[PDB]
RNA sequence: GUCUACGGCCAUACCACCCUGAACGCGCCCGAUCUCGUCUGAUCUCGGAAGCUAAGCAGGGUCGGGCCUGGUUAGUACUUGGAUGGGAGACCGCCUGGGAAUACCGGGUGCUGUAGGCU
RNA sequence: ACGCAGUUUUAUCCGGUAAAGCGAAUGAUUAGAGGUCUUGGGGCCGAAACGAUCUCAACCUAUUCUCAAACUUUAAAUGGGUAAGAAGCCCGGCUCGCUGGCGUGGAGCCGGGGUGGAAUGCGAGUGCCUAGUGGGCCACUUUUGGUAAGCAGAACUGGC
RNA sequence: CCGUGGAGCAGAAGGGCAAAAGCUCGCUUGAUCUUGAUUUUCAGUACGAAUACAGACCGUGAAAGCGGGGCCUCACGAUC
């Protein structure tokens, strides 16, 4: 009874957005786009040939197959009772990296190098991720001036 | 006309008359300025305005009566354009009703129940001011006695607030006339413009 | 003669019994659905490499154990 | 009292973008030029750039990166004096003179020089170049005839005919070079040919001498004022292009400072500016003093 | 004093609104094509109305441009007719005006009695040189404040050449 | 310290008005016999170069409008979770954590890549 | 140590609701002030005259009060996806009819080299057969119709 | 002369579009033949619609490409 069809929750989802209109800038043409790499997808409204779904807006996949001028993803969509990987063919305009796995190549090439100056020089560069400590026992100053007293205001309207 | 008892607590979404409706008839106040409506600024120093406490609805028949005991008051009180009075709450809502017998069992039951449109209502929230009386200093009493003998024709409870603005606009009536006598603020009829000096220079050289 | 249509309610509770799990995804993915004109490359480079690939492989690797 | 002027129109005007409101490309062609399809992955899609402007013709080949356009090799009108063209800097001798420069210049960077020789004698014709099996490939290219309109004689398409007789294998139709026959849809390439060594302007010489030395005092005076006579046109392009085709190498000039800095006025300061508005305050209450009691 | 800035004949146009279409529509473009030595250019409706009588694409009126030598012969005979006195209402603000004649035989054409006698409408555009940048297709930008034309401008022009006089009522 | 050709980000780079531009360069400009296309060489196409930076363009300015960013707005409006908390209800107060926007006020107003050229 | 997670963190994307906004588009809407183009209408100088003047409306300019489930520049909290390593790195070479300036790109194959890569908790993976079930209800909070209900209808979680 | 969608895009609305997806003009039949994969509804069955390809034979354009119906979301139907 809410009218089974494609794209029908979508106002605003697959609009462009503001003082953004017309031409699609081809720096999202010009990427390169390699079979494993981890890509976004984010609805275009200016093309109109190959959007994804309203359910694959800002789901998160795997590259598998590259065609001429689009693109096939592996994206996992929950249904009813377990989640499943998927097969969507997308066209390019729609899709972006991920920073998230060029920020963690980043950590295994610094793990890398830390490791060759560590086995190098015989130092243990603890180069796990450690969560954020408590704060250590640090020393604070009061010098010239006795602190500020603060007091409840009274009520006004 | 039903009891007002029922059309109260705001309950459903607001529901304006708009392109949807197309069948409300109209609110029952039309005009808003009772008093000295061409007032310039100086000419009425303080406000007394009133504060509503509660969370609630208000009819436009209220508002209507409302309105017209606050003028006749002041008319009597302090002679005629002695004050301006505004009602600063608009009705916008538009209330349903489903009427029945239309006495028997056999016309229908809850089936078609999207109800056609009763009338307007004014939504409130919790601190905005209903009626906002700007008179002269002397007239503080008789302010307070119009708003007081209007709060028994509102429903629920709602205070009466004198307040520190000077007119009706959003300055202070301290910084006001110290702030007014040399340089910002230029007199519009009732309203007062304000000026920042990030303008171009063509403004303050018309000025002085 | 009525009665309740549709909900959802006391669904996510029989969904959690078992577990939502992910699926499986093991290794060498199934190659199906890619490219045909990329998939008629890559038959005649595997039986190729496997035709080819003895000799100069062998070398090779006799040259990367004299090496090291 | 005329119009509701603009308010909200600035705060929700979108600029074209910023190629567009110069006006120098379209977007729609160059989004299928540029891109290249994505089962190649790298190889670039080669532009050949050709730009009609007044007192000179610029040919370029660039390609395409994220970060910009990376342009390979470019060749330009005003080299052409060094190489034995005086003057005639834009016509469509120089047109097919640059196409054969730069066809010559990127195949000389490439080494590419001795094979692929393409076309020496100036036909005109429908000269497609083939791969050699056994050797390098074909340089492929493809043009970019920018917001001109493609039409029967423009000639960015005598600049194609200079590249592809120089060896770049470059897809085109014959049906847009000059002496087309446009009702009967034959081509000629004789008159072609008879264009691109320029017999043009040596009818029209022939002409205006014939009929008015007003007119022939008028333009081509730069001609008369080094040499231009028309047997001499038409066998200097003829010396032209083996010049070209014996020596392309391009000798990059020494640049060097040797120079006086101090041409534009740089961006005064806060504190200037909010001065200059002080002495606007200043001078006018002086004035209002003054002039009002005088 | 002023370097190559020069008031000058942009393009003249050339009116005939007839109320129909066919023969006398016909005749009407004979007589623009008697006076420009070139063929005319038909007009049309996008939206009829059937009080005055016309449909979509009726071919209503013909119209022409004329530029340069024939443009200010023609221009030269207009203002030969109407004897060179023109009202300050004629002008508009941008700098261009248009004047208008009845009785098309007064330039000096033979009258033939097979098609008749109109009315002829003239427009006159000024032109500076640098006008041309916002037509051409490639670079395209605004004219510019201290180029363009002003109705004080065209009618100290209109005083300088031909002698013209202003009417100011 | 600049421009041209091609660009990337797509208003910090628009719009209005006023100043200044030496060298190259872009233009404006002078003409239709060939190629071309129009009612019209105005637009498009083509052979140039007598003039001109007047305009575009390039730099600067406007207590400029807009944009971007940062304060104030404001720990306010809201809100995950909780209470045998208050309240006739309407709603409101508290613990726990997170946390916004306009008027108001201050600052800026293009940055770059590739190839080429002038001081 | 394998693997996993109704969880958190560390990154990274996504949304257009609460809220707010109208001196930002659209839609409604209150009142004052300024201005002189446009008329029609009143008055006055008058044979009459855009001859001159006063007024009216409309118009425009900056302002002002209030709004929106089928409006929106902005924009939360709660939330959804992905990643947090040996299936990964790095080196060297072979094959390709695909691509093509290029021994170029991309895939595959082979050989070699170094597992200590957020917190916390746990044993996981997988196959067959199939019963009963397919009449629900209530509670916090968010919510649609209704005056309202121990009413009808939804969402998240728990209970019966 | 101003004119950032205030118009038009067959239609109910929403989205999208300005040297364009709108208007005009010139060519035209890609509204053709054929295997598959995938999305959408979903039990992860179908019809319908759609996406991305592959191989022919073409249209167009100078060319890059575009095109296998309508700018997108509806316009349709098993066994026998
Ligand atoms: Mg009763
Ligand atoms: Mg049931
Ligand atoms: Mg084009
Ligand atoms: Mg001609
Ligand atoms: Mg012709
Ligand atoms: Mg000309
Ligand atoms: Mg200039
Ligand atoms: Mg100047
Ligand atoms: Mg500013
Ligand atoms: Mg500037
Ligand atoms: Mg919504
Ligand atoms: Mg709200
Ligand atoms: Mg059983
Ligand atoms: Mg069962
Ligand atoms: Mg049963
Ligand atoms: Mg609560
Ligand atoms: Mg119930
Ligand atoms: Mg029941
Ligand atoms: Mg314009
Ligand atoms: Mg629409
Ligand atoms: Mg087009
Ligand atoms: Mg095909």
């Amino acid at each position: 009874t809410n009218t089974k069809g494609k794209r029908r929750g979508t106002r605003y989802m697959f609009s462009r957005p503001f003082r953004k209109h017309g031409v699609v800038p081809l720096a999202t043409y010009m990427r390169i786009y390699k079979k494993g790499d981890i890509v976004d997808i984010k609805g275009m409204g200016t093309v109109q040939k190959g959007m994804p779904h309203k359910c694959y807006h800002g789901k998160t996949g795997r590259v598998y197959n590259v065609t001429q001028h689009a693109v096939g993803i592996v994206v996992n969509k929950q249904v009813k009772g377990k989640i499943l990987a998927k097969r969507i063919n997308v066209r390019i305009e729609h899709i972006k990296h991920s920073k998230s796995r060029d920020s963690f190549l980043k950590r295994v090439k610094e793990n890398d190098q830390k490791k060759k100056e560590a086995k190098e020089k015989g130092t243990w560069v603890q180069l796990k991720r450690q969560p954020a400590p408590p704060r250590e026992a640090h020393f604070v100053r009061t010098n010239g001036k006795e602190p500020e007293l603060l007091e409840p205001i009274p009520y006004e309207f | 006309r039903r009891p007002a008892r029922c059309y109260r607590y705001c309950k459903n979404k607001p529901y304006p008359k708009s392109r949807f409706c197309r069948g409300v008839p109209d609110a029952k106040i039309r005009i808003f300025d009772l008093g000295r409506k061409k007032a310039k600024v100086d000419e009425f120093p303080l406000c007394g305005h009133m504060v509503s406490d509660e969370y609630e609805q208000l009819s436009s028949e209220a508002l209507e009566a409302a309105r017209i005991c606050a003028n006749k008051y002041m008319v009597k009180s302090c002679g005629k354009d002695g004050f301006h009075i505004r009602v600063r709450l608009h009705p916008f809502h538009v209330i349903r009703i489903n009427k029945m017998l239309s006495a028997d069992r056999l016309q229908t039951g809850m089936r078609g129940a999207f109800g056609k449109p009763q009338g307007t209502v004014a939504r409130v929230h919790i601190g905005q001011v209903i009626m906002s009386i700007r008179t002269k200093l002397q007239n503080k009493e008789h302010v307070i006695e119009a708003l007081r003998r209007a709060k028994f024709k509102f429903p629920g409870r709602q205070k009466i607030h004198i307040s520190k603005k000077w007119g009706f606009t959003k300055f202070n009536a301290d910084e006001f006339e110290d702030m007014v006598a040399e340089k910002r603020l230029i007199p519009d009829g009732c309203g007062v413009k304000y000026i920042p000096n990030r303008g171009p220079l063509d403004k303050w050289r018309a000025l002085h | 003669a009525k009665s309740k249509n549709h909900t959802t309610h006391n669904q996510s509770r029989k969904w959690h019994r078992n577990g939502i799990k992910k699926p499986r995804s093991q290794r060498y993915e199934s190659l199906k659905g890619v490219d045909p004109k990329f998939l008629r490359n890559m038959r005649f480079a595997k039986k190729h490499n496997k035709k080819g690939l003895k000799k100069m492989q062998a070398n090779n690797a006799k040259a990367m154990s004299a090496r090291a | 009292v005329k119009v509701v002027k603009n308010k909200a129109y600035f705060k929700r005007y979108q600029v074209k973008f910023r190629r567009r409101r110069e006006g120098k490309t379209d977007y729609y062609a160059r989004k299928r030029l540029v891109i290249q399809d994505k089962n190649k992955y790298n190889t670039p899609k080669y532009r050949m750039i050709v730009r009609v402007t007044n007192r000179d013709i610029i040919c370029q080949i660039a390609y395409a990166r994220i970060e910009g356009d990376m342009i390979v090799c470019a060749a330009y009108a005003h080299e052409l004096p060094k190489y034995g063209v005086k003057v005639g800097l834009t016509n469509y001798a120089a047109a097919y003179c640059t196409g054969l420069l730069l066809a010559r210049r990127l195949l000389n960077r490439f080494g590419m020089d001795k094979i692929y020789e393409g076309q020496v004698e100036v036909t005109g014709d429908e000269y497609n170049v083939e791969s050699i099996d056994g050797q390098p490939g074909a340089f492929t290219c493809y043009l970019d005839a920018g917001l001109a309109r493609t039409t029967t004689g423009n000639k960015v398409f005598g600049a194609l005919k200079g590249a592809v007789d120089g060896g770049l294998s470059i897809p085109h139709s014959t049906k847009r070079f000059p002496g087309y026959d446009s009702e009967s849809k034959e081509f000629n390439a004789e008159v072609h040919r008879k264009h691109i060594m320029g017999q043009n302007v040596a009818d029209y010489m022939r002409y205006l001498m014939e009929e008015d030395e007003d007119a022939y005092k008028k333009q081509f005076s730069q001609y008369i004022k080094n040499s231009v006579t028309p047997d001499m046109m038409e066998e200097m392009y003829k010396k032209a292009h083996a010049a070209i085709r014996e020596n392309p190498v391009y000798e990059k000039k020494p640049k060097k400072e040797v120079k006086k800095k101090r041409w534009n006025r740089p961006k005064m300061s806060l504190a200037q500016k909010k001065d200059r508005v002080a002495q606007k305050k200043a001078s006018f209450l002086r004035a209002q003093e003054r002039a009002a009691e005088s | 004093e002023n370097p190559m800035r020069e008031l000058r004949i942009r393009k003249l146009c050339l009116n005939i609104c007839v109320g129909e279409s066919g023969d006398r529509l016909t005749r009407a473009a004979k007589v623009l094509e008697q006076l420009t030595g070139q063929t005319p250019v038909f007009s049309k409706a996008r939206y009829t109305v059937r009080s005055f009588g016309i449909r979509r694409n009726e071919k209503i009126a013909v119209h022409c441009t004329v530029r340069g030598a024939k443009a200010e012969e023609i221009l030269e005979k207009g203002l030969k007719v109407r004897e060179y006195e023109l009202r300050k209402n004629n002008f508009s603000d941008t700098g261009n005006f248009g004047f208008g004649i009845q009785e098309h035989i007064d330039l000096g054409i033979k009258y033939d009695p097979s098609i008749g006698i109109y009315g002829l409408d003239f427009y006159v555009v000024l032109g500076r040189p640098g006008f041309s940048i916002a037509d051409k297709k490639r670079r395209t930008g605004c004219i510019g404040a201290k180029h363009r034309i002003s109705k004080e401008e065209a009618m100290r022009w209109f005083q300088q050449k031909y002698d013209g006089i202003i009417l100011p009522g």
